[PDB]
């Protein structure tokens, strides 16, 4: 359990310092441990940085999971039920509330600042989808955060290639393409063929004896 | 003497390669470079003879002008490899001024290079080298932009007058290597061009290119293959 | 594998009168299943000759298949389908192609067992990456041949 | 055995921790752990291995 | 008639014709579509109706002779073709 | 093809800083 | 009784062989007249094969329908006699012989009905024409007409296809003089494929073709069906397109050229030497 506060926070490897909150939790349910209650919160913390916020409402159950559960897995519940609908309107206001249970613990902390970028690019992927020659001031209300952080956001996204498109920052428009018609048969070519070009270079070698 | 010529298809191969040199030249004066380009390579490889020593350096000399001409732009490369780069070394700047695609070095390094041209057989080519030189900036031009202005063109090839820029961009449209519209009156060239391979009925063209070059290899391996066992065959083995 | 036998006694082979018998005889000697049957063969009467009647008219119904190929030989499927045949191969032949570098690099070796170890001469790259490109080849001219025939006729 | 020990216990240490390489934390763990084993077979008076 | 030959028709003649307004001749020409009594698309971005596919009136005479002389055009076309296929690859055929 | 390298280093760091007045 | 069961048709080559033979041996009575036999085979199974065939006596005329001759004696002495070889075999219909699907040919099968458990119209095309197939499976159904007299029985067309056993297909090749013909195989075989499948609907084409003439003129009936799939044609209006090509190969054949030329240099000192030998070893032989 002290083990995964270390990992989780610094190093950002979520899955080990899960696997290690997961190994305390077990231990502590036979003797009904309090550090049982404090364990399960954590499992919860580490997933949703890991933003698969459906884990994090799935795990916790009205079952024996409610026996485990506080005012924490209330609030991390409610965080990422917003994060799976993709509106960071809500995820934003519940988060003043809950602010002084998540400040105590430092791995909340950290893991927060990435999460809410990633609310952010799913909210955006959204916006984006049936649209075409979309003001950029539409999508800023849709996603109900500020202009400029918008731009910046939505230019990572065309690097990355989650949607592919270009911003046209003299005009107020962002172009959105769609659909691609890029085809599996012509990228498993590719490969192939520079394996080919190889074999000729050690053929050639073996030609001179012939010769 | 060579529409009245017929050479036998049972040659040998030394004798090939000297007939399609010797061709190659020939046709390379009549207008006709692509099928000039290829005898001359394929002659290289089908005899390395003590004879084709002595050819050698005039067969590179003279292909490189010939290359140009097709609408190729040969690479740095090509000239490094035979290890003959030296007596390759004037034509390398030739080369180096078609890519830039300016006139004004094109018309300077040929003439003072151009009394030793003379005598690969090349000099007849010589002068047709300078519309080269001007047709890759015309490509360029076109391609790369869609409106500039028709003064920035002027300034940068270096041709004699804005005007002079217009009248060649006029032509070679005709001609539909460049595939633009220049527009006199309002100042600048509209590229009229995308750059593509996958739009038109023009993939399968794509392909019938690379297909194309294929056949004949394809014919050639096979056939050779069979081809000492032909003799063990005659020789009575099966 | 078909045998006809009068049968006739033991004795009759033994003798050497069975031969005297059988005249206007070719005859012909098989072996489904070793000495045990030559011997119970050559007791009775041995094989004796089997002619077939037969003409042009009983062997063209033989000869016969389908009148579907009125059909299939025009039909083409969906491209989709096109793609995913040609997808697969080329995947495929990535596989082979790293062996094939050392293939013609060497195989100076002749005797097959040796070979077979040394230049994975067993399950060859040559043998296998050849067949791939004729597959792939002639599967895409009928399909794509097909389309462009129909397409001018029906309209 | 007992040397050979020390780098065969630091890569159930690698995974755990979920390391594609062998940090020198690994190896920190897996010293104590192989004494643990030490201390046994000195206990005993009799090998390990049976 | 038009829809055959050439796939697409303006929308425009059959409302004036229809003599009720745009927004309710959609109504029954989608209803059209839905059921499979005429199969094609109402695009209003031009205010046109392309139709894919047309339902030919049943027990009527002149149709019969229309379908008659494109058919023989169809038949000619097969030969043409197959002196063609057969010409090409006429080694490999045997 | 040509020689792009030679050129480049000394024009881009040069000309940049007059732009950098020039033009934003 | 069942002709409902069958879903696909498949024939052995001893059905098409048999029928043939069957028209000359019951004395030689065709012209107007046909030949029918016993089909022998499977039923209740969604395919049906046809195991064999026996000849029957039969005087047909199909230019009138209120008179045929069909032996009855012979369908049931051959059904009841069959069980003890064969449980399954039984008497799976009749074959007509050519030219085309009559209407003439529900009568007979009503009384094949009756008789047999089982029937089914397997239309064999005439006296051996062809290089593929020439038999259509054809299933009795009955139909309303929703203008005439509801309970109408009409012939509906099934799928035909072939199939048979291990050792008659090994017979057929010793028989035989090559063995089988086109449907699919080989590089050479795809292509007469696409040139057989012109020919082929080019046939189809004449029959609707012909029927338009005479329903137009001559007063044959106009059905939907026909009108319906002439339509279809200039409605859907293909356009060409993009695709399918490859160019890998010329660089396969390159890569076996190397190692073939291996072995073709270890091969030819001892090639080139045998060619005096081969003179010398006819006189030796002759000698001795």
């Amino acid at each position: 359990m002290q083990s995964g506060i270390i990992h989780a926070a610094e190093e950002k490897d979520w899955k080990t310092a899960y696997s290690y909150f997961y190994e305390a939790f077990e231990g502590y349910d036979s003797i009904d441990s309090p550090k049982a209650i404090t364990s399960l919160k954590y499992m919860l913390l580490c997933k949703i940085m890991l933003n698969t916020p459906e884990d994090v409402q799935a795990l916790v159950s009205g079952k024996l999971a409610l026996r485990y559960a506080g005012r924490q897995t209330e609030a991390l519940k409610c965080v990422a039920q917003a994060s799976k609908n993709r509106s960071l309107a809500d995820f934003e206001k519940a988060l003043t509330d809950y602010r002084a249970e998540l400040r105590d613990d430092p791995i909340i902390s950290t893991h927060l600042a990435k999460l809410y970028d990633n609310l952010l690019e799913q909210n955006l992927i959204r916006v984006i989808e049936p649209f075409s020659r979309v003001q950029i001031e539409h999508i800023s209300s849709l996603i109900k955060l500020s202009k400029a952080d918008v731009e910046r956001k939505l230019s990572q996204m065309i690097l990355d290639k989650k949607f592919h498109g270009i911003l046209d920052q003299g005009e107020g428009v962002l172009i959105i393409f769609d659909e691609p018609p890029v085809d599996k048969t012509y990228e498993a070519a590719l490969e192939t063929i520079q394996n080919m070009s190889k074999v000729v270079d050690s053929l050639y070698n073996k030609a001179k004896k012939l010769t | 003497l060579v529409s009245k010529s017929v050479f036998p298809e049972q040659a040998n191969n030394n004798e090939w390669a000297r007939y399609l040199y010797y061709t190659g030249r020939i046709k390379a004066i009549q207008l006709e470079y692509s099928e000039a380009r290829r005898t001359m390579t394929n002659a290289l490889r089908k005899a390395p003879q003590h004879t084709a020593v002595g050819f050698k350096q005039t067969v590179h000399k003279l292909l490189i002008v010939v290359e140009l001409l097709l609408g190729e732009i040969p690479d740095r490369l090509q000239f490094r490899q035979p290890s003959l780069k030296r007596s390759l070394m004037p034509y390398f700047l030739l080369t180096q001024a078609v890519r830039t695609g300016n006139l004004a070095k094109f018309n300077q390094v040929l003439d003072q290079f151009g009394e030793k041209f003379q005598t690969d057989g090349t000099y007849t080519l010589i002068i047709r080298l300078r519309h080269n030189v001007i047709k890759t900036g015309v490509r360029m031009i076109s391609l790369s932009y869609s409106r500039i202005s028709l003064a920035d063109i002027a300034q940068k090839l270096q041709l004699d007058s804005p005007e002079d820029a217009e009248f060649i961009v006029a032509k070679a449209i005709r001609d539909g290597v460049i595939e633009a519209s220049i527009n006199h009156e309002k100042g600048y060239v509209q590229s009229k061009e995308m750059i593509d391979i996958y739009s038109t009925r023009e993939p399968q063209l794509a392909f019938h290119q690379r297909i194309s070059f294929c056949l004949d290899i394809h014919n050639m391996s096979v056939k050779a293959m069979r081809f000492p066992p032909k003799s063990y065959n005659k020789d009575l083995e099966s | 594998v078909i045998d006809a036998f009068r049968l006739i006694n033991a004795n009759m082979m033994v003798l050497g009168h069975e031969p005297r018998q059988t005249t206007s005889n070719l005859g012909h000697l098989n072996k489904p299943s070793i000495q045990a049957l030559i011997h119970g063969l050559n007791r009775h009467y041995y094989s004796i000759t089997i002619n077939y009647r037969k003409n042009e008219l009983e062997q063209k119904m033989l000869l016969n298949l389908h009148k579907k190929s009125w059909m299939e030989g025009l039909t083409l499927q969906d491209y989709s389908e096109h793609c995913k045949h040609n997808e697969s191969v080329v995947k495929e032949m990535l596989e082979l192609a790293k062996n094939y570098n050392k293939a013609v690099e060497e195989e100076d070796k002749m005797t097959p067992e040796q070979l077979a170890i040394k230049n994975v001469g067993k399950q060859d790259p040559k043998r296998h990456l050849e067949e791939h490109v004729d597959v792939l080849m002639t599967s895409n001219i009928v399909q794509c041949l097909a389309a462009m025939l129909d397409t001018v006729v029906f309209k | 055995a007992e040397v050979k020990g020390v780098c065969t216990e630091a890569g159930m240490y690698a995974l755990r921790e979920r390391r594609v390489h062998v940090t020198q934390e690994d190896f920190e763990m897996a010293v104590a752990k192989v004494m643990q084993k030490d201390s046994e077979k000195n206990m005993s008076i009799k090998k390990l291995w049976k | 008639t038009r829809p055959a030959n050439h796939r697409q028709l303006t929308f425009e003649e059959i409302a004036k014709s229809a003599k009720i307004t745009v927004n309710k001749v959609e109504l029954l020409v989608m209803k059209a579509l839905s059921v499979g009594l005429v199969r094609g698309s109402i695009d209003e971005v031009d205010k046109r109706v392309h139709m894919t596919w047309v339902q030919p009136r049943v027990l009527d005479l002149q149709q019969i002779k229309g379908m008659k002389d494109r058919l023989e055009l169809w038949c000619t076309d097969v030969k043409s073709m197959e002196l063609l296929v057969e010409h090409q690859a006429q080694d490999i055929l045997t | 093809n040509v020689e792009d390298d030679f050129s480049n280093q000394l024009r881009a760091e040069l000309e940049k800083h007059g732009y950098k007045m020039e033009t934003s | 009784m069942p002709e409902l069961a069958v879903q696909k048709v498949v024939v052995h080559p001893l059905v098409l062989l048999s029928v043939v033979d069957h028209f000359n041996r019951i004395g030689k009575v065709g012209n107007q007249k046909r030949v029918v036999g016993v089909l022998l085979g499977s039923w209740q199974k969604k395919v049906l094969d046809v195991s064999n065939s026996f000849a029957v006596p039969f005087d047909e005329d199909d230019k009138d329908d209120s008179v045929w001759f069909l032996d009855h004696d012979y369908l049931e002495n051959m059904y009841g006699m069959f069980k003890k070889v064969n449980a399954r075999e039984r008497i799976v219909g009749w074959y007509h012989t050519g030219p085309k699907l009559h209407k003439n040919d529900i009568a007979i099968n009503e009384l094949m009905k009756r008789y047999c458990p089982n029937s089914v119209l397997v239309i064999i095309d005439v006296k051996p024409k062809d290089l593929g197939l020439p038999t259509e499976a054809y299933i009795s159904v009955e139909e309303v007409h929703d203008d005439g007299t509801p309970t109408s029985k009409t012939f509906e067309h099934v799928t035909s296809e072939i199939g048979a056993e291990e050792a008659e297909e090994v017979g057929v090749e010793h028989l035989l003089r090559d063995i089988k013909d086109t449907t699919v195989g080989t590089l050479s075989q795809r292509i007469t494929n696409q040139v057989h499948g012109l020919k082929g609907l080019n046939s189809k084409l004449l029959d609707i073709r012909t029927y338009l003439e005479k329903v137009a003129s001559g007063k044959l009936p106009i059905n939907h069906h026909i009108i319906y799939q002439l339509q279809d044609v200039f409605n859907l209006l293909p356009d060409a397109s993009l695709q399918e090509f490859v160019k890998a190969f010329y660089l396969k054949t390159n890569d076996q050229m190397v190692v073939v030329y291996l072995a073709s240099l270890i091969r030819s000192v001892v090639a080139l030497h045998n060619l005096i030998n081969n003179k010398i070893a006819n006189r030796d032989a002759e000698k001795k």
